[PDB]
RNA sequence: CGCGACCUCAGAUCAGACGUGGCGACCCGCUGAAUUUAAGCAUAUUAGUCAGCGGAGGAGAAGAAACUAACCAGGAUUCCCUCAGUAACGGCGAGUGAACAGGGAAGAGCCCAGCGCCGAAUCCCCGCCCCGCGGCGGGGCGCGGGACAUGUGGCGUACGGAA
RNA sequence: CUAAGGCUAAAUACCGGCACGAGACCGAUAGUCAACAAGUACCGUAAGGGAAAGUUGAAAAGAACUUUGAAGAGAGAGUUC
RNA sequence: AAGCCUAGGGCGCGGGCCCGGGUGGAGCCGCCGCAGGUGCAGAUCUUGGUGGUAGUAGCAAAUAUUCAAACGAGAACUUUGAAGGCCGAAGUGGAGAAGGGUUCCAUGUGAACAGCAGUUGAACAUGGGUCAGUCGGUCCUGAGAGAUGGGCGAGCGCCGUUC
RNA sequence: CGACUCUUAGCGGUGGAUCACUCGGCUCGUGCGUCGAUGAAGAACGCAGCUAGCUGCGAGAAUUAAUGUGAAUUGCAGGACACAUUGAUCAUCGACACUUCGAACGCACUUGCGGCCCCGGGUUCCUCCCGGGGCUACGCCUGUCUGAGCGUCGCU
């Protein structure tokens, strides 16, 4: 009676939607059974069905997401949802290269006059 | 005493960690020593209590030589239940009076494939200290 | 209200000094923090001296002292030109170089 | 006042559901110390200044 | 029915059409003094209310 | 002891002419701690004498 | 007649529920708050009321976003990686 | 809950004489 | 009577980015009192302190002398001790009150404009190819655009430098 | 010495926050206002003010059942050292 | 064990202390030194509790209740029937606005409130109840408030509504 | 002997002092030292089978996914799981999601009115109407486009 997640990975979007909307049917029916009394077995099935909606809705929201960024992989201008979100400040930091550039004068100093490894008392 | 400066060693902090421990830590604290005969067969000093083990009672009012199966483990109140350890209520109903796992010796474990992998790894670590400490 | 031969004392406690009391309970922890960073500094430069570059022979101004010899800021360029070491090579080899130091004597 | 706004009626709806006695099965919990609700607002002494 | 608070008379009329394929003469809504919205959906005279109510589960 | 202990309240004493005896008391409110007494070592709550 | 008889003509109100601080302090006539200052861009706070600063501070509410930042801070700010599957 | 304070409220003032 | 450059100034739901607000123990820039003392009180003191305003950072600020010294001279800045309750200020009353040097912790120096010399030798953006792309970068190809002579880049900054 | 241009870590501070460690400290009128559903209940239109309230028992084993009373309440009986 | 009580035995001038009995169930005491948030009869002291007053003052503003029956264990106060009254259409009536926010309705209870009682209630526990193209809001503008431009302001921002 | 009143003792009442406990505060010390237009802090409203408050969560609402661990949660029912299966519960959490107000961002806060595109019912665009989605705030930088000038000029 369990709805897993591994078996839902290798299905189609429309079949999982068919797997989604049919589960909505008893979810509406279980809320009908709650106000009519019914039985304790159908009352505990509300939580099982509700968590199965989230499992199916996760996979739809999962598998749609890496199809967008795979299509957008390599594109310079990606949407803001796909962009890295570290902080407000870490997005405002350097470009991982721009602190590594030295001037023509700064590069001239280090190769001509490098920091020499040395020792004393001899 | 303790020499790692990150160890609690505090009256308030150790009791706070013990009483407010989550469920998977509560499995480890509720560990019971094995019987004498299993100790030379598994080389394991203690093992957490399980659902379908059977238990010899060590101390308490129910102390004796009876061997009874665990009914169910009640990890909120840090205690387990035994089939033949109970107490009749006023109205004739029977209530399982619990025994703490520290006063519990296990005669035989309820083995599964996730349990055999724990017997050997505790025994493997037992043999490291014997060889290194020789 | 002075009474029977005390000194005329002038304590500087008329400000709200209690908000700005600097306690020194950090002293043993600061000594470990400085020392553990000093050993870590010496381990990054494995053959180099832990104290750093060489300091020059420097006499005191202010004729009160007038005779003691200190460890200076750095060797002047007039001292380096005699020894034959260029001023941009002495920094890399472990010689303290400053351009401000004059040489009158 | 029979001329309430949408936020005011939505505010009074939540305060109405908070005025309800505690269920009986709370008292049989292990780590429980709640005896009564101790927050039962009534319309006579508590007047809900809005 | 009990209807979600952010609904609309156009959507409620279309919703009961989508679920239980019954046409609607008019839809009538109110907001109860408990937080939610109640709807009095009026059927066309060509369908029977208690016939379809047994399909819902309520009687 | 924290210097804010016994000073987070905002109390000043009622003036002369009432049956109370010149203690800094809590200002108003339908509360148990209302016109009780604070800012003294003799009162319940409040500051300790010569705080460490 | 300034006492009990003057309390009877208290019908209309001056403050309502603010939509930024939530307290009943939004003045109707001035069209402004003043527990927090709603029409002002900056939240109204003052250092002469230390108790009022801690009534609504950073540590008071839900941390529906900031507690993730604290939780992500000790973990290394990694993104796009997953734990190694079985 | 316990009420707000309202004691005996400042008894009747007298006339103030000269010299 | 218009077209075509240039300068100034607009409109954009133009293409791509940026700032707002909060916390605020520590810091920076302002503004800024009265309680209190002087047995009163007005200068003084409280005190550039409380309050108010703006701004960030994990540290900030400061920082490599238009310096200290008068010595047989020291040599960026920051912190501790000491100078020192001293020089000095003060109805010279209450009181306020540094700095040099020395011993330490740490210790790292540099870059421009100008002067000049190199064919703008420089930089930004759009399209194509290869690499890696979850802190959008490297190389190549484009009479593909723009900025720039109202000055970009290289050598080069007081310790001299350039040819 | 070279102002009216600029950059620069380290020794420095940290009653906010995260995770900790420790105490010749207080032990429920004390210690933070708050050891507990505490900036909660409550008060004032508002700025703001702001509490009281720890402990059954090893284990609920929380007194089955008889009798008076409508019941609250009792007498018995029973559990626990 | 601590703590508490004591018509018991006592010691020391005294601060106080040692035993006996009872309750209690888990830590505590002497000596040598050390340290303090260290000894209460008052402060119209703070908190909390309890007395005399005292079963006392009091439950007296607006003409008035009586008889029989029903429910119940219980009736001066509930309900029904009858009688006698009052509010007398500027009402003790029938409806609204502001305000109150489930107080509106049914069932059940009578533990706590309704300063007596209550089989009753606006008390409590269960549920239920407010349906709009035409009724209002929504639209318009008045007194006024308030952005942009503009000006001022160290500054949050301020002035002003056609300049 | 009475009744009433005072003291002491026992027992029983009001009261919660003392004592022993303590998942709590205070102080000091160490490491790190991280908010936000990719929507911060805060606030409102909802979410459990029975759920009032606290806490947690956001229409996927007492948590979804993955990793680790490995037989429970539990107050009462219930039912998944076979723990010979990514598998109950917990922690980690790196994937997804995150209602409304709020710097709050179409115009103002009454939750009312707008416009520009795309899609599905209306329709087979032919305009109404309905539903869903993406946009529409200010300040400012580079570049692009369209412009203005009895500004400086040339061509005419
Ligand atoms: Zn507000």
């Amino acid at each position: 009676a369990k709805i897993k997640a591994r078996d839902l990975r290798g299905k189609k979007k429309e079949e999982l939607l068919k797997q989604l909307d049919d589960l909505k049917v008893e979810l509406s029916q279980l809320r009908v059974a709650k106000v009519t009394g019914g039985a304790a077995s159908k009352l505990s099935k509300i939580r099982v069905v509700r968590k199965s909606i989230a499992r199916v809705l996760t996979v739809i929201n999962q598998t749609q997401k890496e199809n967008l960024r795979k299509f957008y992989k390599g594109k310079k201008y990606k949407p803001l949802d796909l962009r890295p979100k570290k902080t407000r400040a870490m997005r405002r930091r350097l470009n991982k290269h721009e602190e590594s550039l030295k001037t023509k004068k700064q590069q001239r100093k280090e190769r001509l006059y490098p920091l020499r490894k040395y020792a004393v008392k001899a | 005493m303790k020499f790692n400066p990150f160890v609690t060693s505090d009256r308030s902090k150790n009791r706070k960690r013990h009483f407010n421990a989550p469920s998977h830590i509560r499995r480890k604290i509720m560990s019971s020593p094995l019987s004498k005969e299993l100790r030379q067969k598994y080389n394991v000093r203690s093992m957490p209590i399980r659902k379908d083990d059977e238990v010899q009672v060590v101390r308490g009012h129910y102390k004796g030589q009876q061997i009874g199966k665990v009914v169910q483990v009640y990890r909120k109140k840090y205690v387990i239940y035994i089939e033949r350890v109970q107490r009749e209520k006023a109205n004739g109903t029977t209530v399982h009076v619990g025994i703490h796992p520290s006063k519990v010796v296990i005669t035989r474990l309820k083995l599964d494939k996730d349990r055999k992998k724990i017997l050997e790894r505790k025994a493997k670590s037992r043999q490291v200290g014997k060889e290194k400490g020789k | 209200a002075p009474s029977r031969n005390g000194m005329i004392l002038k304590p500087h406690f008329h400000k709200d000094w209690q908000r700005r009391v600097a306690t020194w309970f950090n002293q043993p922890a600061r000594k470990i923090r400085r020392r553990k960073a000093r050993q870590a500094r010496a381990r990054r430069i494995a053959p180099r001296p832990a104290s750093g570059p060489l300091r020059p022979i420097v006499r005191c101004p202010t004729v009160r002292y007038h005779t003691k010899v200190r460890a200076g800021r750095g060797f002047s360029l007039e001292e380096l030109r005699v020894a034959g070491i260029h001023k941009k090579v002495a920094r890399t080899i472990g010689i303290s170089v400053d351009p401000r130091r004059r040489n009158k004597s | 006042s029979s001329h309430k706004t949408f936020r005011i009626k939505r505010f009074l709806a939540k305060k109405q559901k908070q005025n309800r006695p505690i269920p009986q099965w709370i008292r049989m919990k292990t780590g429980n110390k709640i005896r009564y609700n101790s927050k039962r607002r009534h319309w006579r002494r508590t007047k809900l200044g809005l | 029915f009990i209807v979600d608070v952010k609904a609309n008379k156009h959507q409620i009329k279309q919703a009961v059409k989508k679920l239980y394929d019954i046409d609607v003469a008019k839809v009538n809504t109110l907001i109860r003094p408990d937080g939610e919205k109640k709807a009095y959906v009026r059927l066309a005279p060509d369908y029977d209310a208690l016939d379809v109510a047994n399909k819902i589960g309520i009687i | 002891v924290s210097e804010l202990a016994g000073h987070q309240t905002s109390a000043e004493s009622w003036g002369t002419g009432r049956a109370v005896a010149r203690i800094p008391r809590v200002r108003g409110g339908g509360t148990h701690r209302s016109g009780q007494g604070a800012f003294g070592n003799m009162c319940r709550g409040g500051r300790m004498f010569a705080p460490t | 007649t300034k006492g009990t008889s003057s309390f009877g003509k208290r019908r209309n109100k001056t403050h309502t529920l603010c939509r930024r601080c939530g307290s009943k302090a939004y003045h109707l006539q001035k069209s402004t708050c003043g527990k927090c200052g709603y029409p002002a861009k900056r939240k109204r706070k003052y250092n002469w009321s230390a108790k009022a600063k801690r009534r609504n501070t950073t540590g008071t509410g839900r941390m529906r976003h900031l507690k993730i930042v604290y939780r992500r801070f000790r973990h290394g700010f990694r993104e796009g990686t997953t734990p190694k599957p079985k | 809950p316990r009420p707000r304070p309202r004691p005996r409220p400042r008894p009747r003032p007298r006339p103030r004489p000269r010299p």
